């Protein structure tokens, strides 16, 4: 399993894509996934799932 | 890693004034934070070197 599928405790915040925000989708605990606008100051550089299917297919 | 690491940093119930590290799970490496001289407790190091050996990724 995969802990990309996971988003991180830690992390609050959300930053839109004008000030550098890039749309991951996690798991939600609910049979599917949401998205989640990682802001640059939080981001690990890691490949996170960039569609809502690639989450679904993957995570649920 | 041991479950120490984890910890937050402890200043203890003395008044000295004494820097050490301590690692920081939330950014993955050691910090620094002042240390009061009595009562560590085990996330306390003396150099960085020694806090990542141990909790880097023991």
């Amino acid at each position: 399993y995969n802990r990309l599928c996971i988003k991180p405790r830690d992390w609050i915040d959300e930053c839109d894509s004008n000030e550098g925000g890039e749309r991951a989708y996690f798991r939600n605990g609910k049979g599917g996934c949401d998205s989640f606008w990682i802001c640059p100051e939080d981001h690990t550089g890691a490949d996170y799932y960039s569609s809502y299917r690639d989450c679904f297919n993957a995570c649920i | 890693r041991p479950d120490f690491c984890l910890e937050p940093p402890y200043t203890g119930p003395c008044k000295a004034r004494i820097i050490r590290y301590f690692y920081n799970a939330k950014a993955g490496l050691c910090q620094t934070f002042v240390y009061g001289g009595c009562r560590a407790k085990r996330n306390n190091f003396k150099s960085a070197e020694d806090c990542m050996r141990t909790c880097g990724g023991a």
